[PDB]
């Protein structure tokens, strides 16, 4: 503990890359060593306290207890005390930064993880500190020019059943843009919460098309799991036009993003009931163009992707054991914009009751004419499909058979 | 067709904004805009008005709540709202439908020093609200629960604001009091928590002198809320001699000055609900009278 | 085609800004447009911001050369001007054809004072112009 203790009062150091190994040796210390140490609080206490004009006044020991909550260490083990909540707004009022560099704040991105902390093991300072953080936090918005927006968005995912005040007024006044922003702003949103019902008549405004897809990758998978979280009351008369543009996201670059909308695909297709054809109702339009995207989607470049749709199509949801109704199916699955892999696919779909037999253990003859053999070899991308028998290769199970029939046939037409 | 189509070409042409950084590129297009809509005296131009302005698709309030990165803004709103507060009950006869649309149309940022332009109407429309609309559906249903959230944390900010905007959230706690339907006859309680002590420090207790805003505000908030609780039953020699001498103290001009709200809580109280107070009158000389 | 596709998105999706009233609303989005655009340093990479950025339809100068209400947008020129006049000769063996287009994309408009921000630039990008171009057909005709 008095080792720790010298570079608790001095982990600073100008260099970064020694900074780092100083946290990387502090973390092993802690990681070999944390059934004989303790952590004396008064230590810490000027780890994060300070007062200057910006930034770092008797504090950057900001990973200190970072370290903590990373690793399974409880805290709070010593006594609190009745003003360890200056250790909150203190940093809180930290806000006034000019940096230019896209950090936005020394006000800790752990320093929320509070109501992380002390939930599961109940201790009751967190019911009198939230109501005065709120209120000093939504006051502090006009003190000076910085955004408050981290100090939600660092400490989303914590405790969940208050976690929605901020959105009841923000709403009104910051809807987001500005690219990084933007997508803390999304992260935002993801905090699962009712306190909004009626909010649908925000989408009832268009733009919410283009935007979706703004900048490439994850950064707006928020947006569709806006849609994929309010999925049960929905009645989605203007998902027929939002899904037009996911229709277009196949056209779209993404791979994770496509990942989420062949599984919001899969969900509608199963849960506007599809078997239950009632006679008047107008899903019949979202029916089709639903199916417009699910038989197109195994086009997608990515293997993985289409593997996860191979198998989807193969369960009872639609394609039956059956083999002449099986074949209707499948027939009754073209579309023409699949014409250039409608072969493959086909093949591909019929022979996987191929692939599952226990007929396996009873090659063609069996008949041992000859000896015994063995073999393998691999040098450099590879192929896997082989395997040695009780025969000479000569005589293998007939998934050696098959599936190269289908590997050939998903490639040349 | 000239008299309708004049208005409604004159309002439908000045549809968008160019607000850039010029030679106060920021305040005159609204300034046209207000003093264009303000032509509309006729019945047929005043419903022409109502189905344009109060659009969804195009009007002044709809880019006014979708305008947030709103620091030139504040003059857009120092002009709209402010014209627009007069134009509510100077003709509003037509208007009865859309009044939940303005509701949702008010909104709130500023910086927390001596003045921001649009800290007077901010509430001041919802105070418009509470006098156009009074005992109708257009109330009692519409979200209330929003408001008493969150102006009362605007109250337990405990004078973290302006005079302008401390004045209509007291005012207005004070006559969302009188609304009694389906909320808050348990949180009712809390107002004289404050308003027992604060009119006190506000008038003679020179601490703070005793300018007029902050007192009629305080009145107002500490007026309205006896509407309901009916003082038939208790409470008359206790709540309602205690600050009836509070609201006397406070009716009389600190200044000669003497504005609008600062007495007039106080006698609108009288004219409404001076038979609840009963019991004091036993006692009480009218001799006042003169 | 990882590389080229970045930049090309990376340019492609800031093509426009959001410049109102607000904490540093004014410079910073500019200021990520040119720190995003000084990461060309290939021949491919150069050659795909000479077509995107020196566009007519589409790109950094056109609205520089559009945006006339421009108070607010000095500082988008402190920005632009101050980059790209370092980027036309630390980089410039592709850009011949369009130094008649950033000729036509210079400009001028200032309070009479101390200083404005776009006072250094506003001729040295001309200046480099001279210095790039020197006795080439780019000059002694364009007007």
């Amino acid at each position: 503990n008095r080792l720790l203790n010298f570079l608790m009062k001095h982990v600073f150091h100008p260099k970064r890359a020694v900074f780092r190994h100083n946290l990387e040796i502090i973390k092993t210390l802690v990681e070999c060593w944390k059934d004989c140490l303790s952590i004396p609080y008064r230590l810490i206490f000027e780890k994060f306290s300070g007062k200057d004009p910006n930034s770092k006044d008797n504090s950057v020991g900001i990973q200190l207890l970072g370290i903590v909550m990373a690793n399974d260490l409880p805290p709070y083990d010593p006594q609190c005390g009745i003003q360890s909540s200056e250790y909150f707004q203190a940093l809180v009022n930290n806000m006034s930064f000019v940096r230019y560099k896209e950090v936005y704040a020394a006000a800790a991105e752990v320093l929320g993880l509070i109501l992380r902390y002390v939930m599961e093991r109940k201790n009751i300072l967190e019911e009198s500190l939230c109501e005065l953080v709120a209120k000093q936090l939504k006051q502090h918005q006009n003190t000076m020019e910085d955004k408050f927006i981290v100090c939600l968005n660092k400490v989303t995912k914590s405790f969940p059943p208050l976690a929605d005040r901020f959105m009841n007024a923000v709403f009104f006044l910051l809807p987001k843009f500005h690219g990084v922003l933007k997508t803390l702003c999304l992260e935002v949103v993801l905090c699962r919460v009712e306190g909004m019902t009626e909010l649908y008549f925000q989408l009832k405004s268009k733009d919410f098309v283009q935007v979706m897809r703004h900048r490439d990758d994850e950064r707006q998978k928020v947006c569709l799991d806006i849609i994929y979280k309010m999925m049960p009351k929905l009645k989605p008369v203007e998902l027929r036009e939002l899904l037009n543009p996911v229709v277009e996201f196949v056209s779209h670059p993404s791979t994770t993003c496509r990942e989420q909308m062949y599984n919001i695909l899969m969900w509608i297709h199963d849960n506007y009931r599809d078997p239950e054809s009632e006679t008047d109702n107008d899903s019949q339009e979202i029916f089709k163009l639903a199916k417009d995207v699910l038989i197109q989607g195994l086009i997608d470049e990515n293997p993985g992707l289409q593997l996860i749709i191979r198998n989807f199509w193969s369960h009872e949801t639609r394609l039956p054991s059956n083999t002449l109704d099986r074949l209707l199916a499948l027939n009754s699955l073209y579309s023409p914009k699949i014409e250039v892999h409608f072969l493959s696919l086909a093949t591909n779909f019929l022979l996987e009751m191929t692939s599952m037999s226990p007929d396996y253990p009873n090659p063609m003859f069996e008949h041992p004419l000859s000896e015994c053999e063995f073999q393998e070899y691999t040098i450099d991308v590879l192929y896997r499909s082989y395997r040695h028998g009780d025969l000479p290769d000569i005589q293998i199970k007939h998934s050696s058979l098959i599936t190269p029939l289908q590997a050939v046939a998903q490639r040349d037409p | 067709a000239g008299v309708r189509c004049s208005l409604l070409r004159l309002q439908e042409t000045l549809s968008a904004a160019d607000r850039c950084g010029a030679a106060l590129a920021g305040h005159q297009l609204i300034r046209g805009l207000g003093q264009e809509c303000v032509l509309s005296s006729s019945p047929a131009v005043l419903a022409l008005q109502t189905s344009l302005v109060f659009s969804r698709d195009f009007g002044l309030l709809v880019f006014v709540r979708k305008s947030l990165n709103s620091i030139e803004f504040r003059e857009c709103r120092e002009e709209i709202l402010k014209f627009l507060c007069i134009f509510l009950e100077k003709m509003g006869q037509k208007i009865a439908p859309y009044s939940v649309e303005i509701k949702n149309t008010c909104t709130s940022v500023y910086t927390k020093d001596r003045a921001a332009k649009c800290k007077i109407p901010a509430l001041d429309l919802l105070i418009k609200l509470l006098q156009t609309f009074r005992s109708s559906r257009l109330m009692d249903e519409f979200k209330i629960g929003e408001l008493f959230s969150k102006f009362y944390g605007e109250l337990a900010l405990k004078k973290k604001i302006p005079d302008t905007v401390l004045e209509k959230v007291y005012e207005l706690l004070g006559l969302l009091g009188e609304v009694h339907p389906s909320e808050m006859i348990n949180n009712a309680e809390n107002l004289f928590r404050a308003f027992l002590g604060e009119l006190k420090t506000q008038m003679t207790s020179a601490v703070r002198e005793p300018k007029l805003p902050v007192l009629a505000g305080c009145l107002k908030g500490l007026s309205s809320l006896l509407c309901n609780f009916t003082k038939s039953m208790e409470e008359d020699p206790q709540t309602s001699r205690e600050i009836f001498n509070f609201v006397l103290k406070a009716i009389r001009p600190q200044i000669d000055l003497k504005r609008y709200a600062v007495p007039s809580a106080g006698l609108r109280l009288f004219a409404l609900h001076a038979s609840q107070f009963s019991t004091c009158l036993l006692d009480n000389y009218v001799s006042l009278f003169e």
